[PDB]
RNA sequence: CGACUCUCGGCAACGGAUAUCUCGGCUCUCGCAUCGAUGAAGAACGUAGCGAAAUGCGAUACCUGGUGUGAAUUGCAGAAUCCCGUGAACCAUCGAGUCUUUGAACGCAAGUUGCGCCCGAGGCCAUCCGGCCGAGGGCACGCCUGCCUGGGCGUCACGC
RNA sequence: CUAUCCAGCGAAACCACAGCCAAGGGAACGGGCUUGGCGGAAUCAGCGGGGAAAGAAGACCCUGUUGAGCUUGACUCUAGU
RNA sequence: UAGGAGGGCGCGGCGGCCGAUGCAAAACCCGGGGCGCGAGCCCGGGCGGAGCGGCCGUCGGUGCAGAUCUUGGUGGUAGUAGCAAAUAUUCAAAUGAGAACUUUGAAGGCCGAAGAGGAGAAAGGUUCCAUGUGAACGGCACUUGCACAUGGGUAAGCCGAUCCUAAGGGAAGGGGUAACCCCGGCAGAUAGCGCGAUCACGCGCAUCCCCGAAAGGGAAUCGGGUUAAGAUUUCCCGAGCC
RNA sequence: UCGUUCGUCUGACUUGGGUAUAGGGGCGAAAGACUAAUCGAACCAUCUAGUAGCUGGUUCCCUCCGAAGUUUCCCUCAGGA
RNA sequence: UUGAAACACGGACCAAGGAGUCUGACAUGCGUGCGAGUCGACGGGUUCUGAAACCUGGGAUGCGCAAGGAAGCUGACGAGCGGGAGGCCCUCACGGGCCGCACCGCUGGCCGACCCUGAUCUUCUGUGAAGGGUUCGAGUUGGAGCACGCCUGUCGGGACCC
RNA sequence: GCGCGACCCCAGGUCAGGCGGGACUACCGCUGAGUUUAAGCAUAUAAAUAAGCGGAGGAGAAGAAACUUACAAGGAUUCCCCUAGUAACGGCGAGCGAACCGGGAGCAGCCCAGCUUGAGAAUCGGGCGGCUGUGCCGUCCGAAUUGUAGUCUGGAGAGGCGUCCUCAGCGACGGACCGGGCCCAAGUCCCCUGGAAAGGGGCGCCUGGGAGGGUGAGAGCCCCGUCCGGCCCGGACCCUGUCGCCCCACGAGGCGCCGUCAACGAGUCGGGUUGUUUGGGAAUGCAGCCCAAAUCGGGCGGUAGACUCCGUCCAAGGCUAAAUACAGGCGAGAGACCGAUAGCGAACAAGUACCGCGAGGGAAAGAUGAAAAGGACUUUGAAAAGAGAGUCAAAGAGUGCUUGAAAUUGCCGGGAGGGAAGCGGAUGGGGGCCGGCGAUGCGCCCCGGC
């Protein structure tokens, strides 16, 4: 986020000066002098017309708020896992129906190509096109205020293809596509993997990326990540199916 | 998506420059498209429209009508075709106004200035396609 | 049945809320370093075929010149040679120019277009081979380096 | 000469809602409440009983750990001498 | 009641999802139908003519009846209070759409000259004069005007300013001052040197620069004509003066 | 401000223009008078949204719980712990 | 306000605007992550819609991990009891027994300020076998903390508004 | 009846030059409050702040220890984090409040004065002339010996000796950074609606380009642009990348030894006292006055004092990038910001109109339509206007014109009323409105066909 802010000096540009009481008036502040309408009018009150608002916005908000480096790699690592259940990928809107397995890995094949019809290819031989289908159709102008402060279409999202090797053109033949992302495999952000706060993004690995994710993230030992000081959450329930623990033999 | 960091994506800037142009920066804004027939010869898509052009409506209530261009009227955005009038109330005669990218250009107005325009446009657009 | 008052509805007024906008504002971030005695910032008066303001300009006065572009400006009128070219334009841009009266403001002043002095290209006669009206241009203050002119037994030398 | 009536022109103060009384009770003097008296459209000119009428965040008095002008044997300083 | 908490409703953005709309979006209007204890919500009809809504998360300049609240608009009061100083108007005619209010003539009155007359200084700035004029304005009215529009109009050797000094002001060197600024007699090769000379030199230098009066001091003009509007003395005629 | 009536009118008289004195300063035949409708300290801007134990106001619904005017200390008694 | 329909004040009407906010410190509660640790918050690297995201350091930066003393200084030698949720053993079972978390109560040991004490050793002024105390500590004999987020409260700030 | 030379002063419209004033964001110097807080108030705080007076630059200021520390010590300046709300200061109250260490950003050090040309001012300015021209050369005047140049700056240095080791410039082409101009993908194909297609349906295409804007309604393909880059023109540059010629020295420097020398800033330091300032406490800096130094000497080691030792540095002259700051200027780019009573006072001929003698104060006011197509003509009227008509998708969108709320007002229709009206519960009468306002289907069956 950017700071906004009223101008400091707003509504404070007048000499005005109580009138005091014994005028049949109230006691707000009131601009002297003569010959124009404006002389006698109320000033620097938050109700008065041209005065200074209650309590001015300033620039020493808090905008930006810390989260612990731990925090953030346990979140995105429950994203990432979301990103792996058809069921949670369905339900956050996204078109898999005609995709063959989840996880969804192509070959590094699709690594060197280079034009958005080169990528639409590639999209459609997986079952990924319908969900960027989706995606530029629903392309319309935003409601409200914000289609003048430039931000002026808005659109669903798609799928979100994760390369591996650094260098690659990839970048360039997925970027015209509207709804349609692209992330390095090290890098990723968990703004992309679950967008709006919702768990489920639609991910395409590249085969080259899909085997780096052991080496980014490790396991359930100490300093197997490439993060340092990092290991991977465990749950408070080993298995959460309450149908084999309710109905298993050992309760009843 | 914008790459240059030097050009501005900002609605009240853009509108600004278009509505602040100079004549000079008009005539490239005011620009028509060639005619199929013209496009096909000398492989340029569009031009900025000139005063003795020749052009056919293709998309107001004057659809399908063709005419001499005759006033290039930069300070409305606008030009007057020959005989693309309506009559006013008192029944004298006045030429509409026909904005550039509604026309496509059947006929040139060729100059020394003009071929030479031509050809170094025609230079890029088989530059790259080649 | 009526008048008046109150009230409900429909239509018409009064007024400018609401909605939808926006060449404006506000905030953050970035780059750069450029006023003046070679007269600045500011003030005044002028200036267009038709203009008062704003914008622009300075008696070369909404501009001159060069360069780029390449056919308009436009509210009306007119020249339009300005159309395969030294070439339109309330065009862009900038190197050549112009730049009234003032203002630190500088010959003295100032509720004054007041009051001096100096130079002087150009022209007239001869009261000289000088004098008369001159176009233009000087004359503030403090200071530095040099210079010219000069002063004082301040310290000397040499004399008379 | 006004006021008055006519043609033309044409404000402002004020305004919770209003506007007939008697007694009672009530923040101990009601236009509204309780109980009685009553009570009939719409208008004109006056009048100063009432609206505890208008005007003005009582100037009297008190309070405030609010002032200011002035004085001095108040406290703390200071120009001058 | 004061006060505390929970669960909701509503407004505007942001990240996401799901959608409406030129076969009519938002806003607004209604004696239209309903839902909810309620905040509110849904639909109908109309008007309008291009945008809008619901759900999850999140965020905020987020909900009005008051504050002698702020700004704007609007009533009753009310066709009411009121239009009453300076003696005063009347008759015909012209004009005009329209005359108590303009114009001409006649009559009756007033100012009564320390004037309601004729001219200026200050201040104003075109109000001056002609022609025309729809609205507004001239607290009734108007053909009218000090209004509006378009034009025109201010002529100097002799009137002034300009020159001189008054009270007084500013001021160079110097004194003070952190500096802006403050001090003029303090006396400094005081600013300026003046005069005779040029064909060069001589003399003298005393209380000393500037500003300050359209009523003080002061080179010089009178009479007769002339305009829609300039002049008694600025223009014309004549006659003079410095 | 107006009407009538009054005070003075050769003087310490009336008056124009010029000039001098500027805010804890001026000026005062003295009334705290006057210093541009402002005077027991002018006016303008800023410090400044000065402080207020004091007055006024403080914006949606439902559901649930629900007081105190008493103790001690305080230049404390309209306040606070 | 003890008390308002008040002869208490404000309110003619309508529309729009109009008042507990932002920030810093702290505290309790709650949520999240890690846990004797925990923060990457000043930087660096990397990042092609991102001022974003992502990586890196810390072997000692902050807070915590130890306290008592004004200071010089010294610095926790290892806990029992009563009641206890819950589990287990016994009984036909009612009843009994065993172990007993948190928490409440009770009595102690140890560290330190102060007092008291003194075998041995020793560099003669130090050490400290033993033995202590109606004294004092925000101590120890339970490692629980650190970071972030939100409400509420106190305080500083124009500080709910005039 | 002299003429001298120098010293100190003159006056010059002398030759040539440089000074003053303006702007306020950030920077340097001075001067300097009170409101307020302490629940009063005076020290204190507000504050070494506002106002006042000046001076600069693109940054400024500071800067190379007369520094810290007490350690195995470090090593110019500035900025960030930490130290730290700490030591301290304080009616020890309210409150206030740094630095060292450590970690980062960025790093760079220099030059004078003095004993030291004396066979010799070797230095510098100006006029004039010339040329290769930001300078060099010749010459004539002058400054300066009361001292210009060269050496030298404590880390040193002068000397002496010594195998040794090190040194001169201009070309040529560029790379980078800087400004500018141009060129660059794909549908306007078919039907419908519409005033307008940019909307819907069909069929296609571009995409390293689906940022943005315009065009008669949500346009990737209509236009400008955007991506990838291509081209042509012009700069400043003093940075380095390579080819060419020129070859650096007996001068200086480094390095090895030597011990003889070894110069180092004065009304200044330092002390007293006064006032101010500071966290600085027997006194942190600064300033007035008084006293007033030293050269086995001087300044420090956060409690005043004397002595012994120890650590440490060398003031009184000067320059010095980078890391940092930046409500002004100019040029950009953005935004969970405002949407005409909001946002700057000003979206508009806004610091305008207007007010005040003045210093100063200071508004209101955006939206026809896609296109003016801005309403010819007839008729009534003195006119303004009206009634017909005309334009438009529409004027009932008619030049303060998108929408067009409320208060308040007029007309038409309806209803009720004996000194208020409105209101809450009941119901009765009128209205007005409600067809999901209210059903006609399901099971046995008999055909007659699917
Ligand atoms: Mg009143
Ligand atoms: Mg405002
Ligand atoms: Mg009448
Ligand atoms: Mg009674
Ligand atoms: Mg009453
Ligand atoms: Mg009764
Ligand atoms: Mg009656
Ligand atoms: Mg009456
Ligand atoms: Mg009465
Ligand atoms: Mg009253
Ligand atoms: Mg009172
Ligand atoms: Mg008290
Ligand atoms: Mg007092
Ligand atoms: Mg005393
Ligand atoms: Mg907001
Ligand atoms: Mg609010
Ligand atoms: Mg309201
Ligand atoms: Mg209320
Ligand atoms: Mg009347
Ligand atoms: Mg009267
Ligand atoms: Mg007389
Ligand atoms: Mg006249
Ligand atoms: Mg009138
Ligand atoms: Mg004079
Ligand atoms: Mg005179
Ligand atoms: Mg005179
Ligand atoms: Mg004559
Ligand atoms: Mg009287
Ligand atoms: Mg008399
Ligand atoms: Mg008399
Ligand atoms: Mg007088
Ligand atoms: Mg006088
Ligand atoms: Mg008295
Ligand atoms: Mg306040
Ligand atoms: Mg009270
Ligand atoms: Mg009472
Ligand atoms: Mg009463
Ligand atoms: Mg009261
Ligand atoms: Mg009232
Ligand atoms: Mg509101
Ligand atoms: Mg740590
Ligand atoms: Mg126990
Ligand atoms: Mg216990
Ligand atoms: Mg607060
Ligand atoms: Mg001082
Ligand atoms: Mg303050
Ligand atoms: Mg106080
Ligand atoms: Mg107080
Ligand atoms: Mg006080
Ligand atoms: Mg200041
Ligand atoms: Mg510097
Ligand atoms: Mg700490
Ligand atoms: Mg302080
Ligand atoms: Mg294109
Ligand atoms: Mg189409
Ligand atoms: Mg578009
Ligand atoms: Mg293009
Ligand atoms: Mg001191
Ligand atoms: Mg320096
Ligand atoms: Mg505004
Ligand atoms: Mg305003
Ligand atoms: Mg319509
Ligand atoms: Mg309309
Ligand atoms: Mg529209
Ligand atoms: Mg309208
Ligand atoms: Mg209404
Ligand atoms: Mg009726
Ligand atoms: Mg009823
Ligand atoms: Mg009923």
């Amino acid at each position: 986020r950017q700071p906004y802010a009223v101008s400091r000096k707003a509504g404070h540009q007048t000499s005005a000066e109580s009138w005091g009481t014994g005028r049949a008036v109230s006691r707000i502040p009131r601009v002297g002098g003569g010959g124009t309408h404006r002389a006698g009018q109320g000033a620097f009150g938050n109700m008065c017309r041209g005065g200074r608002m209650f309590a001015p916005t300033r620039i020493w908000r808090k905008w930006h708020r810390r989260v612990n480096v731990r925090l953030r790699r346990v979140a995105v690592a429950s994203a990432l896992a979301a990103t792996a259940v058809p069921a949670i990928v369905t339900a956050r809107g996204h078109r898999i129906e005609s995709v063959p397995e989840f996880p969804l890995v192509v070959s590094d094949s699709a690594e060197g190509i280079e034009k958005t019809a080169q990528a639409i290819k590639v999209l459609k031989q997986l079952g990924a096109y319908a969900d960027a289908e989706k995606a530029k159709d629903s392309v319309g102008i935003r409601p409200g205020k914000g289609k003048m402060r430039n931000r002026r279409y808005i659109n669903r999202k798609g799928p979100l293809i994760v390369y591996g090797t650094e260098g690659s053109k990839i970048v360039k033949a997925f970027r015209n596509l509207p709804g349609v992302d692209v992330a390095n495999v090290e890098r990723l952000n968990l703004l992309d993997l679950a967008p709006g706060g919702h768990l489920g993004r639609f991910v395409i690995w590249t085969e080259s990326a899909f085997k780096k994710l052991d080496e980014v993230y490790g396991s359930f030992e100490a300093s197997s990540s490439k993060k340092k000081g990092f290991v991977l959450p465990r749950p408070k329930m080993t298995n959460a199916d309450l149908g084999r623990l309710i109905n298993s033999d050992e309760v009843q | 998506m914008k790459r240059n960091p030097r050009v501005t994506s900002s609605r009240r800037k853009c509108r600004k420059a278009h509505f602040t142009a100079p004549s000079s920066v008009r005539r490239v804004l005011m620009s028509a498209a060639l005619s199929s027939e013209l496009r096909h010869k000398y492989n340029v898509r569009s031009i900025p429209i000139r005063k003795d052009d020749e052009v056919q409506v293709v998309r107001g209530t004057y659809k399908g009508r063709e005419g001499k261009v005759v006033q290039v009227y930069r300070r409305r955005w606008v030009i007057h075709v020959e005989r693309i009038t309506r009559e006013k109330v008192n029944g004298s005669t006045v030429n509409v106004g026909i904005h550039p990218s509604k026309v496509i250009v059947t006929k040139l107005k060729l100059d020394k200035d003009r071929k030479a325009l031509l050809d170094r446009k025609a230079r890029g657009r088989a530059a790259d396609k080649a």
